[PDB]
RNA sequence: CGGAAGGGCACCACCAGGAGUGGAGCCUGCGGCGCGCUACACUGACGGAGCCAGCGAGACCUUGGCCGAGAGGUCUUGGGAAACUCCGUCGUGCUGGGGAUAGAGCAUUGUAAUUAUUGCUCUUCAACGAGGAAUUCCUAGUAAGCGCAAGUCAUCAGCUUGCGUUGAUUACGUCCCUGCCCUUUGUACACACCGC
């Protein structure tokens, strides 16, 4: 109602076309080994969009 | 037909097949005698080669491909009346 | 990093390869002896030099 | 199904 | 407005031109993704060609389609004439164990020759071989004109 | 030592012919501004695909280069760059605008780095000319990326279109103009600065190629 | 008729509506000079034109 | 073209194979002209590489 | 006139290819 | 033959033989602070009030 | 050695003649100079309202001198650009004939143009000499 | 009479009539100089034959050119073609055929379309 | 009132039925015009 | 007609259905295709050898084709016709593609370099040009209008000087080095030109 | 960050739009009807 | 009836690109499907200045003069399009790109204008922030863009048909896939090849 932008945007496939370049992609698996979220983000690089 | 050869071949047929009648036909010269004079002066040319004798029967292809000789005063005053002289081709 | 160049000797048509994919014998521009069949994508003719990172591998068929 | 030349090479 | 309604055919060695208005266009693109045409040299079926104008027509269409077809050419074209409205559809066909079975495919429409000229189309001035008379007394009644 | 005498009268023209014109008759330069020597290819396997040896003033030669298979290689490279930059629906076939923006870009590059803008063009082209690319093997369904090489013609065309598109998107919705942003991208790819979209693109292509080689 | 071309005329004030024109469209017409023609298509912007 | 495509390693293998059937003359007499023809196309194709090469066992093979 | 314009035949050689206000009228 | 003067959100290059306004840079938001030419007489810098 | 407006360029001579007529001042600039859109197909008045009328006068004089005699209507067709209809496509449009009449009557007051037989306004002898002199000045403006 | 020749440059719809004679070194594009061509960036493009072959016989020679038809690009290409054709016509007729061959081979070495016309005739496959 | 020209016929299922039966007859008969190659 | 020179027998009298009068002709280097070019039809008729039938009849030439030649190396064809033009065709490898060349007058003589990248052509004006084929660009020309010794006729009404009788050359041949040229037309002369200096070398009456 | 509220499903302009849609739709409906009956 | 081989062809295949549609508005052909038009701004907007074509010749089209910002009207006279190029202004803000709506005012046509017939002037300044699923089409004066002219027996008038201008990227190879087609008796004539 502010008429400033379209907010929920149906976009083109794929997500990789709509992803950043320096990029790590993870799927939460119920079988894959457990990690720590804080330790994982801190061991991540500086300019990386998880 | 075969009656076309047994009847229609004439001295007039071969005479209109002659060259200056074809020049006068394509209106190269206004008159057939001036066509003959142009033939004598060699101001014409018949395909690859120019010509000088009126006593010439022309094959249909060379009838399509006959004209004036290049850098001739007659074709030059043609292009002068048409005001389209192109001295690059020494026209 | 060392990068090698190799001039085309002979184009190789009529083989069974994917569309756009090109199969070409080249020779080492450095050592005129060695001839390797590699693959080139773009539009190419004979006797032009090409760029190469890996030399020992030769580009095989791609159906 | 392979290609001739390739088959000759592997044989 | 994107609606095909006119088709002219010229014969290039100084040949005649046939000028048609085509209206009732039904396209395979419009209907379905039915696949592709067989593209074999088709068989031809001419119907209701009576006058010598129709003879010139069937000559022109016979000659525009490719010469010397296979006896077992499995696609057939029709030339269905009625009420001065020739109409055409592509037809592939097979014979059954007993009879024949066809499939209509390709396009589907009605055209009508409103002109035939002797010269080529780039003339626009050569002598017309046949002209349609729209503004006459017997116009909605006279056949083959 | 030895000399030839060839001019014998001071050439005077009743139409006033400028000094830059009477120097351009001595040497053709691009926009009468940049000479055609000292612009040589820094790398083999791309020479004779790059054609720069023939002098010109403006890249508007109407020579038909669209018929053979290598007339694009015989074409002057700046003309191909202009044909590339005039690629939008709002930019289809605007060659005078193209030539003017090229002149602007060349002036700006010669201002920033005073060596030679056309040599910066040649070097950035040779720099961003890619080296390896991965096709998509269908694999009966297992469509994976498999690295092979690339013709230097295709390297040329892809580099040209890559810098073209990069400058286009860079000054697409931006206060900076196409000429200055193409100057910046050209200096960037001449540096191999890796802040240029073209260099980054070629880098990630050859990265994927070295990966699935 | 208020606008004419070669073999074409634009005629007003014969109908009250383009609906009237479409009810009488595609039809044989002729005129006082005796000459023939056809009403074909209504003009959209005025009503009976 | 299937003889054109083969790399020189396989060419050399083929030469050793020729040497082997040259031992087995009886099999050679079955397909001798085919043997000659393919050998000749091989050497004419890859002539410069092999003649730039050097191997005495290869020389003895040829002898 | 249109037909004669199509068949002008531009090689014809004809021999004829070689040929106050009242105050101004009185002058001329 | 030219010299630039800072002003209210504007730099004004004046001539010398004419002493008239030759160029007006006004693309700024607030008042320009500095205006200095290069050593080669083509590129000038203008310090602004935005940092 | 004798020069003219056909020898000098367009925009430089037009702006220089505008500035010359501006420092002259003997032109009788009309009163609605800062309200007219100069055409109906325009969207805004001229931005520099100081010397647009002098630029128009110089351009009109240059057009007449490149020509021989003109009407207000032919100058209106010349200066008329294309209009922007908006949702519809575009078509041609014409300029302010009142503005053209103001320019022409002003130049006729100065004496540079004058009335012309078969109808029109042409360049005068003194006006042509003045154009020749300012063409010489604009070409020798390079010191 | 004066040694003068007349040629044409013919592009898509652009025809250019050129009249060439020995003169004082003036080039008049419709009464305006060749320094007064229209698009202001193809001035070098129309300049090309003059600086290609040098300025001396152009000091010797005065040319008047009048152009009709075609867009700006067609116009200027027809203009420079007309220039080359007129100059080679003059330097054939009134000047030496050897020098004509020299300027001809030089102009053919750079760009033949100044001499001959480029007719983009269509082709089907 | 009156009309000027023949109406364009709109095509019905019965029309195309009669057509396709005529086609079935002509192809069962195998009788249909073809541009056969000129002999010699 | 295709003939043996060892069994000395005609192989094949290839003909058109209309039997048009072929003037010029060229043959594939490997000898698979033969082309003949007439004057009334000017459609390049091409037969395969072993088939005996024609494959095609190329058009694109308007007016009669003076001559035909095959660059044997890349094995393509140049056809010079009196439309003042050359037309190069590449007909193998699914190409069937065309390169036309405008020249200044009607060409009547044509030959190719024995290396197969340059081509010499003689037109009616007497100039013999050379073209690079791949760029289709004129290597360069040699004038011949001056160094022609044409003869006078007894029934001549003009001079031998002002006669346009044989001010061209009708047949040319390359040196197999591609550096000399022997040209002979309808005149009393046989000339020998040089390619790199673009000068004549010899004239024999 | 400023949250936004979506709308989902001038009164005079809206009724003008609905009325003109009614005009257009009803008009083309009757026109195609009368064209079919006339032919 | 089937399988196998070999060969050929395809912007309905492969490959490289391009351009749209589908997203907003408007028009128009179909019962919610389709064809076009205008926008989404900086290669842009605006203001001056410059100006380059072709197709078209059955109270009408007009050179010129008059005033009126304009729309316009008046008296006389005969039977040179836009895109483009330069300068300047604006500047990244649904901003000045966008003009949808509404009001007010002035003129022309028509009996009568009212529901603005029509044009013009000012004010009001919405949606549209580059278009998902997808879609199509294509290899040079091509796509595209620009504007101009004529409706000349079918059909067309916010439309058809001609005409000019400018003008490209990427292929121009391949059957690898998708198909589709041909052959699997050299028959024919040298030499060679092949040889169920």
């Amino acid at each position: 109602v502010n008429s400033e932008e379209k907010l929920l945007k149906v976009i083109k496939n794929p997500i990789t076309d709509h992803l950043p370049t320096k990029c790590r992609k993870v799927t939460l698996s119920f079988d894959a080994p457990v990690i720590r979220v804080q330790d994982y983000i801190e061991k991540l690089d500086d300019d990386e969009s998880i | 037909k075969i009656s076309d050869l047994e009847n229609k071949v004439t001295v007039s047929a071969i005479c209109r097949r002659r060259l200056p009648v074809i020049m006068h036909r394509l209106k190269m010269a206004e008159t057939i005698q001036d066509a003959v004079k142009f033939i004598e002066q060699g101001h014409v040319r018949v395909g690859p080669n120019l010509i000088n004798d009126p006593a010439y029967l022309v094959t249909r292809n060379m009838e399509d491909y006959v004209t004036w000789v290049d850098n001739s005063k007659i074709k030059k005053t043609l292009l002068r009346y048409r005001n389209q002289i192109d001295d690059f081709d020494f026209s | 990093t060392p990068v090698t160049l190799a001039k085309v000797i002979k184009v190789l048509g009529r083989t069974g390869s994917r569309g756009g994919v090109t199969q070409v014998r080249v020779e080492f521009l450095e050592d005129t002896s060695r001839t390797i069949v590699r693959n080139v994508k773009g539009p190419v003719r004979e006797n032009d030099i090409l760029v190469l990172m890996e030399s020992e591998r030769e580009a095989r068929r791609l159906r | 199904s392979l290609k001739a030349g390739e088959r000759l090479m592997e044989a | 407005r994107g609606v095909p309604t006119s088709l002219t055919i010229s014969h290039f060695p100084h040949g005649p031109t046939a000028q048609f208005s085509l209206h009732n266009v039904v396209m395979r693109h419009d209907i379905i993704n039915a696949g592709n045409q067989s593209e074999v040299n088709p068989h031809l079926i001419f119907d209701n060609f009576t006058t010598a104008l129709g003879k010139r027509v069937v000559c022109i269409l016979k000659h525009l389609f490719n010469a010397g077809p296979k006896k077992d050419s499995e696609r057939v074209i029709t030339f269905a004439n009625r009420g001065d409205f020739i109409s055409v559809r592509q037809h592939v066909y097979v014979r059954t164990r007993e009879g024949v079975e066809i499939a209509e495919v390709g396009p589907r429409f009605e055209m009508r020759l409103f002109e035939l000229r002797l010269g080529t189309l780039e003339n626009k001035d050569a002598d017309v071989e046949w002209q349609l008379r729209r503004f006459i007394r017997t116009a909605n009644k006279k056949d083959y004109l | 030592d030895f000399e030839v005498v060839e001019e014998f009268t001071p050439v005077v023209l009743a139409t006033p012919i400028p000094e830059e014109v009477q120097q351009a008759q001595t040497e053709i330069k691009l926009f009468n501004k940049w000479s055609f020597e000292e612009v040589e290819v820094k790398d083999a396997s791309l020479v004779d695909y790059v054609q720069v040896r023939q002098p010109i003033f403006v890249a508007h030669t109407a020579g038909r280069y669209a018929n053979k298979r290598f007339r694009k290689a015989q074409c002057p490279i700046i003309e191909r760059l202009t044909n590339s930059l005039m690629m939008n629906g709002r930019n289809n076939g605007k060659k005078l605008k193209a030539v003017r923006i090229i002149k602007h870009t060349l002036d700006i590059i010669n201002v920033l780095t005073d060596q030679n803008p056309i040599q910066v063009v040649v070097d950035a082209i040779t720099n961003t000319g890619p080296r390896e690319d991965t096709t998509r093997v269908g694999g009966g369904g297992a469509a994976r990326r498999q690295a092979v090489d690339v013709s230097p013609l295709r390297r040329v065309n892809q580099a040209i279109a890559l810098l073209t598109i990069g400058a286009r998107e860079a000054a697409f919705r931006n206060i900076k103009t196409i000429a200055e942003t193409l100057a910046e991208e050209l200096i960037n790819a001449a540096k191999g600065s890796s802040t240029s979209y073209a260099i980054k693109k070629k880098d990630e292509l050859e990265r994927v190629a070295k990966s699935n080689r | 008729p208020y606008k004419i071309f070669k073999n074409t005329a634009f005629i007003k004030d014969m109908f009250s509506s383009a609906m009237e024109v479409a009810r009488f469209e595609g039809a044989q017409i002729k005129t006082v000079s005796g000459i023939r023609g056809e009403i074909k298509r209504a003009l959209s912007k005025p009503e009976g034109h | 073209d299937a003889l054109m495509v083969m790399p020189f390693s396989y060419v050399l293998k083929f030469l050793k194979f020729i040497d082997t059937v040259m031992q087995n003359k009886t099999l050679l007499h079955s397909h001798l002209p085919l043997i000659c023809k393919n050998l000749f196309f091989i050497i004419k194709f890859n002539h410069k590489e092999l003649v730039s090469q050097k191997n005495e066992e290869l020389k003895l093979q040829i002898n | 006139l249109r037909e004669k314009a199509k068949e002008r035949n531009p090689d014809e050689y004809y021999h004829a290819m070689h040929s106050s206000m009242d105050q101004v009228k009185l002058l001329k | 033959h030219d010299f630039a003067v800072t002003s209210s959100t504007r730099v004004q290059i004046f001539s010398s033989r004419t002493r008239q306004v030759i160029k007006t840079f006004s693309r700024f938001k607030d008042v320009v602070y500095s205006a200095s030419f290069r050593s080669d007489g083509k590129l000038l810098c203008a310090g602004d009030a935005t940092g | 050695p004798g020069v003219s407006v056909r020898d000098v360029a367009a925009q430089d001579f037009i702006n220089a003649y505008a500035s010359f007529l501006q420092r002259q001042g003997k032109l009788e600039v009309p009163g609605y100079v800062d309200i007219v859109k100069t055409s109906s197909g325009n969207e805004m008045p001229p931005q520099d309202a100081e010397g647009w009328f002098y630029k128009r006068a110089a351009s009109v004089a240059r057009h007449i001198y490149m020509r021989k005699q003109v009407g207000v209507g032919k100058l209106n067709k010349l200066y008329g650009g294309a209009k922007s209809r908006g949702v519809r496509p575009y078509k041609h449009i014409d300029a302010s004939g009142s503005i053209n009449r103001k320019v022409l009557q002003a130049l006729e007051k100065i004496g540079i143009v004058e009335i012309s037989p078969k109808g029109g306004r042409r360049i005068s002898e003194n006006g042509q000499r003045d154009l020749d002199r300012i063409a010489a000045q604009t070409l020798e403006e390079d010191e | 009479a004066v040694p003068s020749v007349q040629t044409f440059g013919k592009k898509k719809s652009a025809t250019a009539v050129a009249h060439v004679k020995a003169g004082k070194g003036l080039i008049k594009v419709n009464g305006s100089p060749i320094t007064l061509v229209e698009p202001e960036i193809l001035r070098f493009k129309v300049y090309e034959p003059l600086l290609l072959v040098g300025l001396d016989k152009f000091s010797n020679i005065d040319i008047r050119v009048r152009v009709t038809g075609g867009g700006h690009v067609s116009q200027v290409y027809a203009i420079r073609q007309a220039i080359a054709k007129g100059l080679v016509a003059y330097h054939q007729k009134y000047v030496d055929e050897q020098s004509k061959n020299e300027l001809k081979k030089a102009f053919t070495s750079y760009d033949r379309t100044l001499l001959i016309a480029d007719s983009r005739r269509p082709e089907p496959k | 009132f009156d009309r000027t020209a023949k109406p364009v016929p709109v095509i019905t299922s019965e029309v195309t039925e009669s057509l396709e039966d005529m086609i079935r007859r002509r192809i069962q008969d195998s009788n249909f015009d073809d541009l056969q190659r000129r002999t010699l | 007609r295709a003939w043996d020179l060892i069994r000395y027998r005609n192989f094949r009298t290839f003909t058109g259905t209309e039997r048009i009068q072929f003037n010029c002709l060229a043959v594939d280097p490997s000898g698979e295709v033969v082309c003949a070019g007439s004057l009334d039809n000017f459609d390049i008729h091409v037969w395969s050898v072993q088939t005996g039938q024609l494959l095609d009849a190329l058009s694109g030439h308007e007016g009669p084709v003076s001559c035909l030649s095959f660059s044997q190396e890349n094995s393509v064809l140049a056809s010079a016709s009196w439309d003042k033009t050359i037309r190069i065709w590449s007909i193998f490898g699914r190409s069937q593609q065309v390169e036309p060349i405008e020249v200044y007058s009607d060409v009547l003589a044509l030959s190719m370099r024995p290396d197969g990248k340059e081509v010499a052509v003689s037109t009616l004006k007497g100039q013999i040009s050379i073209f690079n084929i791949e760029d289709a660009k004129q290597v360069g020309n040699i004038d011949c209008r001056k160094d022609i010794i044409s003869g006078r006729f007894n029934q001549d009404r003009f001079t031998a000087k002002n006669s346009e009788r044989s001010k061209f050359f009708t047949t040319i041949h390359y040196s197999f080095d591609g550096m000399a040229i022997v040209a002979g037309g309808n005149n009393n002369s046989i000339c020998l030109y040089d390619v790199p200096n673009e000068v004549l070398l010899k004239r024999f009456i | 960050i400023p949250t936004h509220a979506p709308k989902y499903e001038d009164r005079t302009r809206s009724e003008i739009n609905k009325m003109k849609a009614q005009l257009k739709k009803e008009r083309k409906f009757t026109m195609k009807e009368i064209r079919k009956d006339a032919k």
